[PDB]
Formats: C-alpha cells, sequence, structure tokens
C-alpha cells in the first residue's frame, strides 16, 4: 500500500539510461566519482555542524556554570548580566548548528538509495568442492545393488530412451534424464532387445538395438577419454550428427563391435 | 517427441515433416523455424517465434478443422544446426585527432561539421542534464565513429588517466580549453563549449584554432579573434592579471576559419567569447537552424 | 442450513492505495491517463454537437491545454471537453470502477464513430502518483461550475461555482509531490506527451515560460510558449489508402523517425477481420549503424491501441530479420490489461504478426518489380533477407525468389535466381554456384574452370551468410543447387569424354597412389577431375563437412569452440589434372622412381599450393615459405 | 454549505469483473494465490500453537492437497489451515481488498518468527479466472463448519455445512469452466507448482486417480526445501551439492557455492553455484536467460537474470530469496526495477570474491578458467568498471611455460629490470604463434611473450592496455622495442644504408603492395615479413572481422592497417638482392623474386593473400622449370 520507499533509488551504472552520443563507458565511472564526492562533501559538513554545535554546546554549558558563579559572586551580578546575554547568544548559536544539523537530517532523508545505503552484507559464506577425497567404489558391488533397484526404477524411463528415433529427442531425453546415461541402461535394452525377439516384435527390437547402441557409444568413448558418461553424452550426439557419413558408418562398427 | 514418417512437401514452410503423434497416432504438418532468445539486454524472449509455434500449438485446441498448424509448441528439430548463433561486436578506436589526420585540407566540408557539431552539442545537453564535469574534455576524448558518430567520454582528470598518461597535460597548449580554465575558475556550459569551440575551428582548418605558451599568452592568442576588453568584462574567478591585456579587435570568425558559415561564424564567435556569460548553450547552439 | 445471501464488499481504504501504489510502475501514464480522459470528454462533445450543433454554444474549439505552475509546484490542465455535472463528479469521478464512457457506449448507438479511449473507471486516480491532490472544476453544459476536490484520504468534496470561469469541460488542479518537480520541467514534460499522446484527434499546447532575451528594449523576446506542435504529426493509416499521397505520406516517415529523406518502400495495412488495425510499414533507404545491433531493445513497429501508443513490442510484432520495418499498429480491438501497459492474450500479436508478415512480403516483391530501387532496397537489406531465408523458414518460398546474385553469365550484373533458371540448359539440370572470399577469387577458381568450359553459369557467393544460406535452400524452381567447391561435381559432359577420363585415371593410377601416400594424414583421398582445367591439383571439400569457407567462417566467427563439431566437419580431398603437364610430369617421374623424395617433395608443395588455392589454411605456413625460401636459395645459387 | 464531503465510493460490480479480467494477465497463477494462502493459514496454525498447542488437537498436520475431479470438471482443494468463522466468510473472505492476514500479521507484532504474504486482500478471486464458481467450505476452531458459495456475481451466500466435518481449516473447490480442463492434468498442474511453489515450506499433495484408479498422494510434490533460509554454517558440502543438483538438475555436483545475504533497505538471502562444466548452449542466442531465479519469501516472483546479472556471468545458477519488495498487484512483476540492478551489483561483488577464491584453488580454477575463460574474457570486453579485477583471472601459455597457463602478473615477475611492456603474439594456434618469425628475435633477447589464440582474444586484448604498470605490445606490429646495444645500432644503421636502395627497388617493384620497405632487427630465421602498422586491425584481427556474417565492409576504410616488409639484411638471400640491385636493378628476374618473396612473406605472415591461383601459378610456372617442362 506504500512503496514510496524505493521511489529513490540512485544506480550510477544504469544502462537504461544512456545516450548515443555519449561513451557510457566512462560516464558510468564519472557517476560513480560524482557519488563518492557527493558523500565526502555531506559528511564532512556534517561533522563540521555536530562540531560546531558541541564548541557552542560546551561554551554555553561552562558560561552557565560561571552565570551560576557571577550570581554568587558579591555584586558579580552586574557581570551576570552580561555574561547571560553572551550564553544566550552561544545557546542560540548551539541551537542553529542543531537546526543545521536538522537540515542535514532532512538531507539524510531526502537521500538516494544506492549499494552503500540500502544495505549491508548480512552474510557471506564461500565454499569450493574440491573433493570428495580421492578414492573409489568397487562397481561391481554399486551394480549388485544398483542394477537390481536402479533399473526397475527406472525402467520404464529407460525403454523411453529404448522407443526413441531422432538423434535431438535421444540428446534432449539424457539431458533430462542424466543418471540413465550408463551400463544397467544399455544392459537392460539388451535385454529388452531379446524379450522382444521372444515376444516377436522385430520392429521394436531393432529400434530398442539402435538406441542400445547408441547408449553403448556414449559409454564407449567415455571410457576411451577416461570421463563418466554422463559428463560427455551430449558430445556423442554431437559427433554423431556432425560426423561425414563414411566416418559415420565406421563408428557405427566400432559401436556394434563394443555394445 | 514426435516421429517423422514421410515429409510434406517443400513450399513457403519449407521441410515440413509427416509427423506421428506416438499416443494418438494423428499426423501434423511438423514444422519449425529456427530461434534466437535475445539480445543484450539480457536473455529472455526470439518470442516472435517461440509464440509462433505457440499460436499454432492453440490452432490445436480448436480442432477450427482448416488450420493446419506447425506440430507443437515447441521450437525443437526438425533437422537445422547447430552451430549456435551468438554475436560480439568491435569497440571503435577511432579518435577525433585521428579523424582528424585523416580529414582532408583547410576547409573541411561545413555539412560534415554541422552533423559532428549537432551530434556533439545534443551529447552535451545530456551532459548537462546529468551534471558532468568535466572542463578537461579534449579533442582527444572525442571520439568519431566510422559511422561519423560523435561520442564523448574521458569526463574530468578525477576519473581518467588511470593508466600511463601525460606528464603536460596541462602545460601542453591550452588552445582547446577556455578562458575559464585559463582564469583557473570551474567547469561550466560555455566552458565545455568553448573547448569545443576551438575544436571545431580545428576542424575546418585540419589544424588548432589558437596556439599560446601560459594561460595568460593563450589568451593573448584567443583575444586576437574573439576581441578584448580591459577589466570590466572579466568574471570574478580571475588569476590571470586582468586589466594587463591590452585591448583589442575580433577578427570575423566567417573569415578566419575556412568554410565556416557566417551562421556558425556567430555560434563559434559565441563560443569563444571571453565572457562565459555572453556565449552560448549547448541547447541553444544545437538548435540553431545553423546544424 | 440457512442460506444468507450477502452482496460483495470492499475495503475502498486499502483499495484506493493499491490502485495508486500497486497498480503503476511507470509514472508517465500520469499525464497519458489525464490527457485520455479530456480526450473522452472532447469526444462527448463532438457526438453531442454532431447531432445537435447548439452544444457548442457555449464554446466550439476543442483542444486540450497544458500549463504549469513552477511557482506552486502544480499542474494544470485544461480540458475543454463537455466536462461533469455535480452528480457525475459524484458519481462517476468519485466512484471506483465507474465511468461515463460507458454510458456513451451504450447511448451512442447513432455514435458508432465515436470512439472513447480506455473504459475501467479508475485510472483517475493514477493522479496521485505525483500529485499530493487533486481538485477538479468543471461545468457540464446541463450543470453549474463545481470544484471537485481531494487528496485521496478516504473522501472527496465538491465545491460550489468560485467564478474561474469554467463554462465547458474542467480544469485539473495537479499539486505535485516535492519530490516530483521534474514534471514542472518543459523537457521532461515533452518526453512524456511525445511517448503517449502523439496521434490525439484533439491538439494538445503547452504554455511555458518563454527562453527570452532580457526585457530591456536593448532587446526583447516573447514572454510564453505555445507548444501546439506536440500534434503536428497526424494519423495516416485511418484515411484512405487510396487517398493517401507521398507528398504527405513521405513527410509523416521522416516525422516517424527522425530520417531527412523520404522512405524507401512502403506498405499500407487494412485489417477488418476479428483483429481490426491498420498499420503502416516503411523501409529505410539505408539500413542503420544499429541494424545488426541486438543489444539494443527494438521499437520499429509500435502498438498503439485507440491511436495511443501502448507497446513497441517488436519483438513479438516482427521477425527478428524483419528489424528495419519501422512503422505503426493501430487498433481498437485489444484487451489490454488493467495498468493498459501490457496486452492481454499474446496470441493476438502470433495473428497480427503472421499478417503483417504476408504484408512485408508482398511489399517485397511489389519491389521486385521496381528493379533500380529494388537493387537498392536489396543492397540495403541484402543480409536481412538471406537472415530470413535462413531462419524465417515460414516465408522461403517467397523471400529465396528475392535472392540476386552475380554469376559467370551476368557478370557484373546482379540477377534472379529465377532468370537464372530460365535460361539453364537442357543439361543444366542443377544450379551450380560457387562460394568464397571474393568474386574474383571465386571467379578465378579452379573450380568454376571446366563449368565454364561446359558452358554452365556460375552463381558467385561471397558474404559468409551466403555460406550459411545454402545450408537451407537445397532446390530452387524445383531444380537442386550445386556448390562447385564439393567432391562428385557431376557436370554434364560426352560420355566419351568421360572414357578418356577413366583412360586417365588408370594413366595416373599408380601417381594417384603414389601422391596418397605421400600425403598420407593430409588428404583422404587422392584422385582425378576434369573440373580443372589451369592447376594440376585442387583440394575439395567432401560432400560433408565444412567448406574451406565454412570453416573459416565458423572456425573465426563463433566463439564456441565446439572442436567436436570442427573435427567431424573438416573433410577434404585431393583433385588431379591428368592433363596439366605437371602431373603428366609426376607420373614420368612416379615411373622412372616412386621413391625419389624430391618428387614426394614436390607432392607436397603441389598441395599445399592446392591448399591455399581452395581456400584451406596451411597448418604451419612458415614451413611452406621455408620451401619456398630454399627453392629460391637453390635458384639464386645460395 | 458551499462544499460538501463524501466518502469515496467504489462499483463493485464492476470492480469485480476488473479484477478477474484485467487485473491478472496469466490464469494458472489461481493455483499460487490459494496454495500461498492455504500456507499462510498453516503459519497461523503453527503460532497460535505456540502459546496453546491444544489449538493442534482438531488435526496436528500442516498441509495443503490438491484433489482434482475430471467427472464434475472441478477441483477441490483442502487447506488444512485454521478456518474461517462465518464472520470472516462474510468479513474477509467476501470483501474486496481485505484480508485477516494483516490482521493475524497486528497479532505477530508481539514477537514472531511468522512470515506471510497477503497485503492486497485480493488474491482470492483470481480463482474465478479459472473457475466458473468457486465455494470454499470452512469450519474455525471456535466456530461452526460453513459453506460459502459464489461465481463472483456481485453476492455471495453462507450455510451452515452438513455431510463430511472439518475438523479446520477449508476446503476450495473450483467449479472449473468447460475450457479450462487442461488444469486436471497431472503435467499442468505439477508445472505450475513447479512454477510458482517449489519452495513452500508445507507439503503440498497432488492426488491422481492412479493404480486401481484411485488418489495417489504425491507427497513428493513439493519435496524440494529452502537451503538458504537455513544457517549456511550448519550446511554442509553433501547439501548444497545435493541442492545444486535439484537446483540444475544437473547428476554432477556444482564445482563451487556461496551463501549471500543483504540486511537493511534492502534485504535478502541467497546461494550462488559456479557448475564444473560449461552448458552446450553456453553460446547460445536462443537460450533463456534464468540461471538463479527471484524469490520473495520463497515465492517464485520472476527469473529476471536479464537485469540481475552481467552477460558474461551467465552462467552461475542459484536462488536469490529476498524478504521485502514493491511488487505490482500483479506479483509477476516488480516496482523499481533499479533494485534488482542494485541486487545485481552485490551479487558481482561476491562473484569476484568467489572466482578470487577459487583461483587460490589453483586446480579447480584450471578447470574452472577451462571451461568459462571466455566469459571472462567477454568480461573484459563488456564491463569497464570490474574490468581490472578480471584480468587478474586471466591466464595464459607464455614462452618460459609448458602447457601450462599463467597470469600476467606472473609474467610480470618474470619481466626483466629494463622490460617496460608485455611481450604478446596473437594467433590462431600456440604453434602457429611458436613459429612466428617476429618472436624469434624476441626469444634472442631472453624475453618471454604471451600466446592469444582465440579469436576472442582481438577483442580481449584491445582493452587490455597496461597491467600492473606494464604496458602490452604485440610482436607482429610495427616499432617493436627490443634492447638496441649501441654497437648494434650503429651496424644497425649502416645496414640500413647498405640496403637503402634495395629497400627502394623493393619498393618501386611492390609500390602498391607495400606501404614501406625496410630492414629490421626483429627478424632472425626469415629474410622478410608483413607488419601491421600500430593504427588498425592486424592481420589475425582482420581475418576473424571477415569472417562476421553480418559485418560492414565500409568500416574497414577505417581499420585496414598498413602493412609494411620487414627485411632481415643478415641473409644470403637479402645480400644477393642487394648485389643484383647493384649489378642491374631493373633485372626483371630479380623483380620477379621481389614479388615471389613478398607474397611468400605475406601469406607466412599470416596475411590475406590476394590471389592464391594466380600466386600458384608463378609456382607452378617455377615447378616446370624445375622440371623442364617449359
Ligand atoms: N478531464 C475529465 N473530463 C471529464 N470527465 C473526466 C475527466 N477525468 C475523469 N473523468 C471521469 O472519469 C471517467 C472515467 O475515467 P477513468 O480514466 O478513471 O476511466 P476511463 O478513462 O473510462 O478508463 P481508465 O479508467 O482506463 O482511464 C469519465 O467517464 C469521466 O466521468
Ligand atoms: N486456508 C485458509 N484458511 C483460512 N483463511 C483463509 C485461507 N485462505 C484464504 N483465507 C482467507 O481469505 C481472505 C481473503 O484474502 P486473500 O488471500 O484474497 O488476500 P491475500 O491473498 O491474503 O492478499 P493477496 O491478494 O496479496 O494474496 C483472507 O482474509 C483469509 O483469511
Ligand atoms: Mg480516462
Ligand atoms: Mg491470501
Amino acid at each position: 500500500v506504500d512503496y514510496s520507499v524505493w521511489d529513490h533509488i540512485e544506480v550510477s551504472d544504469d544502462e537504461d539510461e544512456t545516450h548515443p552520443n555519449i561513451d557510457t563507458a566512462s560516464l558510468f565511472r564519472w557517476r560513480h566519482q560524482a557519488r563518492v564526492e557527493r558523500m565526502e562533501q555531506f559528511q564532512k559538513e556534517k561533522e563540521e555542524l555536530d562540531r560546531g554545535c558541541r564548541e557552542c554546546k560546551r561554551k554555553v554549558a561552562e558560561c552557565q556554570r560561571k552565570l551560576k558563579e557571577l550570581e554568587v559572586a558579591e555584586g558579580g551580578k552586574a557581570e551576570l548580566e552580561r555574561l547571560q546575554a553572551e550564553a544566550q547568544q552561544l545557546r542560540k548559536e548551539e541551537r542553529s548548528w542543531e537546526q543545521k544539523l536538522e537540515e542535514m537530517r532532512k538531507k539524510e532523508k531526502s537521500m538516494p538509495w544506492n549499494v552503500d545505503t540500502l544495505s549491508k552484507d548480512g552474510f557471506s559464506k564461500s565454499m569450493v568442492n574440491t573433493k570428495p577425497e580421492k578414492t573409489e567404489e568397487d562397481s561391481e558391488e554399486v551394480r549388485e545393488q544398483k542394477h537390481k533397484t536402479f533399473v526397475e526404477k527406472y525402467e520404464k524411463q529407460i525403454k523411453h530412451f529404448g522407443m526413441l528415433r531422432r538423434w535431438d529427442d535421444s540428446q534432449k531425453y539424457l539431458s533430462d534424464n542424466v543418471h540413465l546415461v550408463c551400463e544397467e541402461t544399455a544392459n537392460y535394452l539388451v535385454i529388452w532387445c531379446i524379450d522382444l525377439e521372444v515376444e516377436e516384435k522385430c520392429a521394436l527390437m531393432e529400434q530398442v538395438a539402435h538406441q542400445t547402441i547408441v547408449m553403448q557409444f556414449i559409454l564407449e568413448l567415455a571410457k576411451s577419454l577416461k570421463v563418466d558418461p554422463r559428463a560427455c553424452f551430449r558430445q556423442f550426439f554431437t559427433k554423431i550428427k556432425t560426423a561425414d557419413r563414411q566416418y559415420m558408418e565406421g563408428f557405427n562398427d566400432e559401436l556394434e563391435a563394443f555394445k | 517427441r514426435y516421429e517423422p514418417v514421410a515429409e510434406i512437401g517443400v513450399g513457403a514452410y519449407g521441410t515440413v515433416y509427416k509427423a506421428r503423434d506416438p499416443h494418438s497416432g494423428h499426423f501434423v504438418a511438423l514444422k519449425s523455424v529456427r530461434v534466437p532468445n535475445g539480445g543484450g539486454g539480457g536473455g529472455g524472449l526470439p518470442i516472435s517465434t517461440v509464440r509462433e509455434v505457440a499460436l499454432l500449438r492453440r490452432l490445436e485446441a480448436f480442432e477450427h478443422p482448416n488450420v493446419v498448424r506447425l506440430m507443437d509448441v515447441c521450437a525443437t528439430s526438425r533437422t537445422d544446426r547447430e552451430i549456435k548463433v551468438t554475436l560480439v561486436f568491435e569497440h571503435v578506436d577511432q579518435d577525433l585527432r585521428t579523424y582528424l589526420d585523416k580529414a582532408p585540407p583547410p576547409g573541411l566540408p561545413a555539412e560534415t561539421i554541422k552533423d559532428l557539431m549537432r551530434q556533439f552539442l545534443r551529447g552535451l545537453d545530456f551532459l548537462h542534464a546529468n551534471c558532468i564535469v568535466h572542463r578537461d574534455l579534449k579533442p582527444e576524448n572525442i571520439l568519431v565513429t566510422s559511422g561519423g558518430t560523435v561520442k564523448l567520454a574521458d569526463f574530468g582528470l578525477a576519473r581518467i588517466y588511470s593508466y600511463q598518461m601525460a606528464l603536460t597535460p596541462v602545460v601542453v597548449t591550452l588552445w582547446y580549453r577556455a578562458p575559464e580554465v585559463l582564469l583557473q575558475s570551474t567547469y561550466a556550459t560555455p566552458v565545455d563549449m568553448w573547448s569545443v569551440g576551438c575544436i571545431f575551428a580545428e576542424m575546418f582548418r585540419r589544424k588548432p584554432l589558437f596556439c599560446g605558451n601560459s594561460e595568460a599568452d593563450q589568451l593573448g592568442k584567443i583575444f586576437d579573434l574573439i576581441g578584448l576588453p580591459p577589466e570590466d568584462d572579466w568574471p570574478r574567478d580571475v588569476s590571470l592579471p586582468r586589466g594587463a591585456f591590452p585591448p583589442r579587435g575580433p577578427r570575423p570568425v566567417q573569415s578566419v576559419v575556412p568554410e565556416m558559415e557566417e551562421s556558425g561564424a556567430q555560434l563559434l564567435l559565441e563560443m569563444l567569447t571571453f565572457n562565459p556569460h555572453k556565449r552560448i548553450s549547448a541547447f541553444r547552439a544545437l538548435q540553431h537552424s545553423y546544424l | 442450513e440457512e442460506v444468507e445471501t450477502f452482496a460483495f464488499q470492499a475495503e475502498i481504504a486499502q483499495l484506493m492505495s493499491l490502485i495508486i501504489n500497486t497498480f503503476y510502475s511507470n509514472k508517465e501514464i500520469f499525464l497519458r491517463e489525464l490527457i485520455s480522459n479530456a480526450s473522452d470528454a472532447l469526444d462527448k462533445i463532438r457526438y453531442e454537437s454532431l447531432t445537435d450543433p447548439s452544444k457548442l454554444d457555449s464554446g466550439k474549439e476543442l483542444k486540450i491545454d497544458i500549463i504549469p505552475n513552477p511557482q506552486e509546484r502544480t499542474l494544470t490542465l485544461v480540458d475543454t471537453g463537455i466536462g461533469m455535472t455535480k452528480a457525475d463528479l459524484i458519481n462517476n469521478l468519485g466512484t471506483i470502477a465507474k465511468s461515463g464512457t460507458k454510458a456513451f457506449m451504450e447511448a451512442l448507438q447513432a455514435g458508432a464513430d465515436i470512439s472513447m479511449i480506455g473504459q475501467f473507471g479508475v485510472g483517475f486516480y493514477s493522479a496521485y502518483l505525483v500529485a499530493e491532490k487533486v481538485v477538479v472544476i468543471t461545468k457540464h453544459n446541463d450543470d453549474e461550475q463545481y470544484a471537485w476536490e481531494s487528496s485521496a484520504g478516504g473522501s472527496f468534496t465538491v465545491r460550489a461555482d468560485h467564478g474561474e470561469p469554467i463554462g465547458r469541460g474542467t480544469k485539473v488542479i495537479l499539486h505535485l509531490k516535492e519530490d516530483q518537480t521534474e514534471y514542472l520541467e518543459e523537457r521532461r514534460v515533452k518526453e512524456v506527451v511525445k511517448k503517449h499522446s502523439q496521434f490525439i484527434g484533439y491538439p494538445i499546447t503547452l504554455y511555458l515560460e518563454k527562453e527570452r532575451e532580457k526585457e530591456i528594449s536593448k532587446k526583447i523576446k516573447e514572454k510564453y510558449i505555445d507548444q501546439e506542435e506536440l500534434n503536428k504529426t497526424k494519423p495516416i493509416w485511418t484515411r484512405n489508402p487510396d487517398d493517401i499521397t507521398q507528398e504527405e505520406y513521405g513527410e509523416f516517415y521522416k516525422s516517424l523517425t527522425n530520417d531527412w529523406e523520404d522512405h524507401l518502400a512502403v506498405k499500407h495495412f487494412s485489417v477488418e477481420g476479428q483483429l481490426e488495425f491498420r498499420a503502416l510499414l516503411f523501409i529505410p533507404r539505408r539500413a542503420p549503424f544499429d541494424l545488426f545491433e541486438n543489444k539494443k531493445k527494438k521499437n520499429n513497429i509500435k502498438l498503439y491501441v485507440r491511436r495511443v501508443f501502448i507497446m513497441d513490442s517488436c519483438d513479438e510484432l516482427i521477425p527478428e530479420y524483419l528489424n528495419f520495418i519501422r512503422g505503426v499498429v493501430d487498433s481498437e480491438d485489444l484487451p489490454l490489461n488493467i495498468s493498459r501497459e501490457m496486452l492481454q492474450q499474446s496470441k493476438i500479436l502470433k495473428v497480427i504478426r503472421k499478417n503483417i508478415v504476408k504484408k512485408c512480403l508482398e511489399l517485397f516483391s511489389e519491389l521486385a518489380e521496381d528493379k533500380e530501387n529494388y537493387k537498392k532496397f536489396y543492397e540495403a537489406f541484402s543480409k536481412n533477407l538471406k537472415l530470413g531465408i535462413h531462419e524465417d523458414s515460414t516465408n522461403r518460398r517467397r523471400l529465396s525468389e528475392l535472392l540476386r546474385y552475380h554469376t559467370s553469365q551476368s557478370g557484373d550484373e546482379m540477377t534472379s535466381l529465377s532468370e537464372y533458371v530460365s535460361r539453364m540448359k537442357e543439361t543444366q539440370k542443377s544450379i551450380y554456384y560457387i562460394t568464397g572470399e571474393s568474386k574474383e577469387q571465386v571467379a578465378n577458381s579452379a573450380f568454376v574452370e571446366r563449368v565454364r568450359k561446359r558452358g554452365f553459369e556460375v552463381v558467385y557467393m561471397t558474404e559468409p551468410i551466403d555460406e550459411y544460406c545454402v545450408q537451407q535452400l537445397k532446390e530452387f524452381d524445383g531444380k537442386s543447387l550445386v556448390s562447385v567447391t564439393k567432391e562428385g561435381l557431376e557436370l554434364p559432359e560426352d560420355e566419351e569424354e568421360k572414357k578418356k577420363m577413366e583412360e586417365s585415371k588408370a594413366k595416373f593410377e599408380n601417381l594417384c597412389k603414389l601422391m596418397k601416400e605421400i600425403l598420407d594424414k593430409k588428404v583422404e583421398k587422392v584422385t582425378i577431375s576434369n573440373r580443372l582445367v589451369s592447376s594440376p591439383c585442387c583440394i575439395v571439400t567432401s560432400t560433408y563437412g565444412w567448406t574451406a569457407n565454412m570453416e573459416r567462417i565458423m572456425k573465426a566467427q563463433a566463439l564456441r569452440d565446439n572442436s567436436t563439431m570442427g573435427y567431424m566437419m573438416a573433410k577434404k580431398h585431393l583433385e588431379i589434372n591428368p592433363d596439366h603437364p605437371i602431373v603428366e610430369t609426376l607420373r614420368q617421374k612416379a615411373e622412372a622412381d616412386k621413391n625419389d623424395k624430391a618428387v614426394k617433395d614436390l607432392v607436397v608443395l603441389l598441395f599445399e599450393t592446392a591448399l591455399l588455392s581452395s581456400g584451406f589454411s596451411l597448418e604451419d605456413p612458415q614451413t611452406h615459405s621455408n620451401r619456398i625460401y630454399r627453392m629460391i636459395k637453390l635458384g639464386l645459387g645460395i
């Protein structure tokens, strides 16, 4: 119901406030400078006004002490009157310094919002994901648990991959289902082809066999490159879609052998 | 996700495929347009094409039995590219000084200068609107692009020359600095324009308008064109011995500066006028029929 | 149980603050909405006076005047429109979601040509975005002068005639906020109204303190500015296209955009369908320096609703490659949202775009008849054409017919592909072309030597965008396009000469084998081709991969170092000219001694020069030059 | 008297139609608004139970249940909140611009860790964007169960409900319009859920008629939890990794993560993530820039990275969750976009810090750099204010290095005590520049050069004018300065005179092919070489720029740098030519050789060859001469 608090935000690098005849590469730097200089001038003025206020404050405070002393003094009341006037002048001066400080407060209220006034570094915590400790797991033991539950968990998804035909469908499919880029998937696809043969679904068998070798292809050069298949499976589709037909056929033969 | 089983003849829509819907079996004219998505303002839809495939997708909801749409809101293949597209642009280093070095002998096309002048002054109006202070702006801080575009940069010593620079940025002949600079006062609209006023004359001549030694000597050259009075037309903020500058007449800027059309001679003379309050503002000069 | 019936309620106190605070982000709509309301009142008069002229007895002149008052920090809007009655100030003006324009929507059955702008009944309250307080002094002809007054504090008042002559329309007093003084500036006012009240039927003037020479007349200038100029540009598309001539239309163009030269090509677009709108298309005589600078927001085709600038979404209104056509789209049937800053149901723009594009194509086709200005057009925007052909697959049938090229038979005359096709030989069943770095390169290429000998016309292509376009344009007028730079350039020729080539292949069979061994891992296959005449050999691109030019282009232009693609795309072969004296000699030299390293080195030299002649960069040019320097030293006796 | 006072009015009949037609653009947001309200009520319960746990007796579970009903074409939403009394139904629910959330927030002024939204008091009516009629059935802990029924037709009705009891909270029945049946689709529902409710603190469930076709409780609908809301010091790497992988859907976890929060007038918490590998779409102009998403109170507002972050930083994934922003009445849009610019600046600063710390981790930095050095270089090109910082991250291969990149500051640390400039060479490949004649003398003088082998380097080095007080110089341009021993200088001046007339002759031969012919000790193994004037494009820049499809060739009138023929006076060829000039300056064969040498130099120097055919033809001629053909 009231967002007027953010109607005065100053952004020195505001790329939406430019000009055709001006090089903003240096303009923004100028803006930064101006903002800084303005803050410096502001701060200086405020401090000097505060100083002056405190000076007059102390002066009148001491004069007031002296007023008490002059009042007590036997005939010092003549001087008292004089000093009272002077003390009032000092008070009035103090006041005017404070009035100026009130104007500085008004200036602060009118002050534009920026990265130095809107907020502070409330919290910061970095972390570089170095590690997770050079190690190694027995992939046979991993498969003992994974192949049994992963394949069933994603059986339908593995089959969906086997039901694809276009290269981008396969690429984007695995882009979404990156965890399927593995041997367990390829192994299922081989098994599935066998089951399809038994079920007299040879048309599907061939389509799945095609997708079988696609996953095997990914695994083939992932191993050659010594990298995780999931980190480079897109490069297989990049290779397939760009390879000269003669070499593509050669890769498919090497692939068939790899399967 | 759709499966091309045949192709539809090539027409306005290029290659169109007869693709099967794996769910219903319906065949739809699988079409596609290659897409971008912006945009130096940041990625974010081309919306003209993603929207196109989306309109055509919307037509499916009508089942409108005469709206052979592009098959699907998707903007995928449909074998074409990729070969991803991205652009990079070169920065222009064509310094005004370089321009002048490339420029022809005294009599530089006034019309070209008029355009560059009004570009400069337009830029100034922006800079004045943003209260940009830069009395230190000199010829070399002005960029003249390959398209003849004036771009201003380097707004005062406070934010320039952060790397190796001149040892005599001031000592050097300040024929391009306003009297107000030479008088050690400050920056103003008239200061800025005085600077470039001489630059504009330099452009016409392909050669600095004035050339003195000290600030007083620089004025001693300036005065030869604009005229000179005693200590009665000098500003308050004067570090130079005002009144010790023997009075003299002006020299018709029109005749002094090559191809300086009288209207521009007037504008220049106004910009060159010693007294900053007798000068013309960037806006006024910009809007003058000369330009 | 018992069903209790309730009317919906509203917390007006909260609602009002939401109207002002949450409905708008751009305070420039302040003047837009105020002006719009004034123009509605003026429309009300037009109708009433149309059917009853005596309605103008208290004033005939219809206009909107704006007078700033910096000494008060206030603005005055002068609405010479029909105004409001006391009841209207209370009922319409003083009610949220209430508008008397609706009454005219219903009342004006006869006034079918009276189009009010907007109808929500809330825009008035946006005045308080920048104003602390608003007073509306008005006198509808059916009532007296009253002064509606409110600071939007949950209540409003209405006062009796104060004597400030308002016999028609209304005086809107805008008390600006302390921090809204920028709207007292001439520049700022102009910036806003130029973007919103461009096509207001009634003239808008400003009364500004005129910058003037000191009043010492000795000299003196005029005291005030009458800025009628704001509405000097009138609606053009609203008139009958047949009655619109260039004497005014070209003036519109130079007014449309700051271009002191008439347009190149234009097209009026009139739509009478559900999405009724009219639009003007403008093609510049020269492309802008920012034509391919997609870093900047598009603003060529702008969208107006009821002649009011609403959107400039060229991004949705036109295709990227058409981002050079400038124009106006004006519809009165669009479902803008409550802020009016965005059109609801983007499917509208989807349809609109398609229909506009169709007219762009028609314009281009019209231009094609005017060969002089077509060539000017074409050259100014040939890249855009090519970008369209490449990316905009929905209009390739039309865009590809706009293509114009320099060929081996047309020479310096740039000609149409349709002209090329109509002039093809009975054996010329495919379009022959060549891409490269420059015309004189491809015109002196070994690739086009035999092609010319066979009487075939070669389309010369030199831009990288040409190299890109040939990856999309496969056939034209039913005939395929064949690059002479690729292997398998089946030129039509005498079968007996083919037999002679087969005899030559046997003759140089061992030579080809030797050369392949010499150039092992340098060339994929060494063979023979009669496409070559003056050269002994030539590196050719394969039927797949990148061409030498394409490699050059993509490898240097693309910012993505896709070595996978580059790898697969880097294919090439070596062709031999069996009739060339060197080739003949090489055979003899191979037969004399296939192990003669000097001959083998010669083959390598020729290979490297074959790469150079075919545009293939050498893997180590310095060693090439070193061989040259060695050969030079031998010639010099060094 | 002379003035009458009136309260402001509001025509609800019209206002309502504006609410459900003009106030919103997108309609699928009806789920967001209803769910948001549900979670507000669930927070209401929580708060109230903090003071009196027996308020949980009417159900101790806080969640949102989504139950589609295609048989009716309706959608049942069960909100297990406190509920509304009849008074609340007729006061708050059936009132425009009014919400009890505010009153509850007033109760929360006594001290609470409760965070709700609902300052507009209208979101309920967004249900009618999609639904024809909406029925709200509720049972407040302190009142009877009531049925609130309305089609937003200017009125609504309330009656005590019968049959199925509600322990607490409220149920919303969306009588979906006939053309709004797409919201009965699982996919469509989930789409919206992932769009705006992915970080709802309370469990949201989706019931689907599945195996036996019974409503299956999809509890995982919004299982994704907020991480930046948690204390970063208590968040492990495993948790940051799993968040990242959930955030990005990338099987591979992140390279680095950084929490960042600001406090004050601007206040938010955030997580920034650096990916271990660049996406295949990194340089894709069709990629949507939405790597870091923007939330308010964990409510998706927008993914406006376009403004939020720099283009050269368009790879960092993350979430920024603000506490209080000036959202429009349409929460999809934020007022005062300058706020996003402020946020950007703060993010950039923290990204740069993260990059610096990543650089400290040399090994992972190398990995990072290899993947995103291009972006770094783009930052150098684009960002004129953080360029200095970005240059600290630059790494190049240099003469004294192997295949290991080195910083410009490391280059500086290996500069000679008389070296005031950084020598470098750009090109297509490391081998190409390694074999350049321009770096041979440089090596002979004991200097290291920086090898620059990317096309972007022409744009990057354009901005790399000075590094740590050291200038930069290309060995390929004219004016290459290497240590000049006064003795050698005299000898070079003698050589200049020696080959003076020779150079003049060469210029006469190639008057229009070369701008200036002169000797230069920059050459070692080559007799000659073509250099680029300090003004204009280099051979490399020229070649690269001429590969641009959309370039403007007319601008080359300002970029065609002068070519000059350097001569290496120490070669037998050059000496021979001098002697040949003395023998006969008009000797054609000599002149032909000069031409051949130039083109040989021009080509091998990386400059465009005017006519490869003719050039090779001259070669063929020479070959024929060697073969004795003719
Ligand atoms: N200058 C004016 N002269 C006459 N009537 C006005 C004026 N300004 C406001 N009104 C009153 O306000 C009504 C509607 O104004 P308002 O702008 O709030 O709604 P609208 O213009 O119909 O559409 P929108 O609400 O989108 O502007 C008009 O019918 C009229 O009664
Ligand atoms: N699950 C719920 N339990 C109890 N009350 C609810 C529930 N959902 C909504 N309400 C009531 O609905 C009323 C109408 O508020 P509504 O949600 O429309 O405004 P809001 O959404 O809070 O504000 P905004 O429009 O900013 O979201 C509120 O007063 C609230 O008490
Ligand atoms: Mg209005
Ligand atoms: Mg709510």
